[PDB]
């Protein structure tokens, strides 16, 4: 097959240190 | 002004963060945090997952 699922995405649950 | 579209579906696990889907493009998107952004959904202001979204030209 010439089709493969994309790699894992980076941590998105992270949150800024200061508003 | 500024438009932004998401890659995949994500759930805003915060108090001031909103969720969006790939087929749901939002406007008025700015970058407040070096890792996070801000998204507006028809007036609904919130946070835009920089890891699950992208700023459109």
């Amino acid at each position: 097959q010439r089709n493969r699922m994309p790699p894992p995405r980076p941590d998105v649950g992270s949150k800024p240190d200061s508003i | 002004g500024i438009t932004a579209v998401a890659l995949y579906d994500y759930q805003a696990a915060g108090d001031d963060e909103i969720s969006f889907d790939p087929d749901d493009i939002i406007t008025n998107i700015e970058m407040i945090d070096d890792g996070w952004w801000r998204g507006v959904c028809k007036g609904r202001y919130g946070l835009f997952p920089a890891n699950y979204v992208e700023l459109r030209q």
